[PDB]
């Protein structure tokens, strides 16, 4: 999801280029004044994707560092095992 | 870094203001579109925190070349506490590797053969990030030279201090500026 929202931000930048490309073209054509409806609809779809994925990422760091507790209780003994192993190695 | 990033945010603000003026001189649903200019306050907060963020980035680039993960974490705690002692704004949640290097360089370097761990990603980022001062590669494994050559393509030369032709080969390479890596750190 991290790479996904990074790609969606780059897609938003591309949409920004498209917005400027259009703004250079003015409101001369009714087709050009109606395709922006679906353009903004897709823009809002991307925006709600961004919002939902950011919201999903919001409640993960507490879960993440709750789950790292077990890995830490493993690691603080793994380091002791390592240290005694090279104690034998130097012995 | 502060010069470059302040310039970057300067053109970003110029571009968003140009977009706002263009919309001004251009439906009732544009209130869903003015979020781009409502991000001006976010740009302002990034402006008011980038000084400290670039600070800690500079200490990352320079100071953190001698520190392990534990030492780096302890130094971060110390430096953030002392930032608070001289309170200046900066995002409390912050990732170094997500700030100076984008995912493109990440996958390019990992394709060169980097180990998939945060420590070596940070080390590669800092070693290839600043070119003002020559960097010092420090490792027992020699695969670092291989991945450096992979990133550099067919430009790396194998020169050693103990080689007498190193002086001549270096004088040759400096003229057309091929990338040189010398393996005698001692």
């Amino acid at each position: 999801l991290i790479k996904l929202n990074t790609e969606y931000k780059l897609k938003l930048k591309n949409l920004e280029k498209r917005l400027l490309e259009e703004l250079n073209n003015s409101q001369g054509n009714m087709l050009e004044n109606d395709e922006l409806m679906v353009t903004l609809n897709n823009l809002k779809k991307e925006a709600m994707n961004i919002e939902k994925k950011l919201s999903e990422s919001e409640e993960f760091f507490p879960q993440f560092d709750n789950l790292v507790e077990e890995y830490s209780i493993i690691g603080k003994h793994s380091v002791k095992i390592f240290s005694m192993l090279e104690k034998f190695g130097q012995f | 870094l502060v010069t470059a990033k302040y310039q970057d945010l300067q053109e970003n603000q110029r571009f968003v203001n140009v977009g706002l003026e263009k919309l001004n001189e251009s439906k009732s649903l544009t209130f869903e579109k003015e979020r781009w200019l409502n991000t001006t306050k976010q740009f302002s907060k990034t402006s008011q925190e980038l000084i400290g963020n670039c600070i800690i980035s500079s200490i990352y680039e320079t100071y953190f070349g001698h520190l392990n993960e534990r030492e780096r974490a302890d130094m971060l705690v110390i430096l953030k506490r002392l930032l608070g002692k001289f309170a200046v704004k900066y995002d409390v949640n912050y990732r170094f590797i997500d700030y100076l290097v984008t995912l493109d360089e990440k996958m390019k370097w990992l394709e060169c053969g980097l180990d998939k761990n945060d420590y070596f990603l940070e080390n590669m980022s800092i070693v290839m990030n600043s070119q003002d001062a020559v960097p010092f590669l420090l490792d027992p494994s020699s695969h670092m030279i291989t991945v450096i050559s992979n990133y550099y393509g067919n430009k790396t030369v194998l020169l050693s201090f103990l080689e007498e032709g190193f002086v001549k080969r270096l004088e040759n390479a400096i003229r057309f500026g091929s990338v040189v890596i010398i393996q005698d750190g001692e």
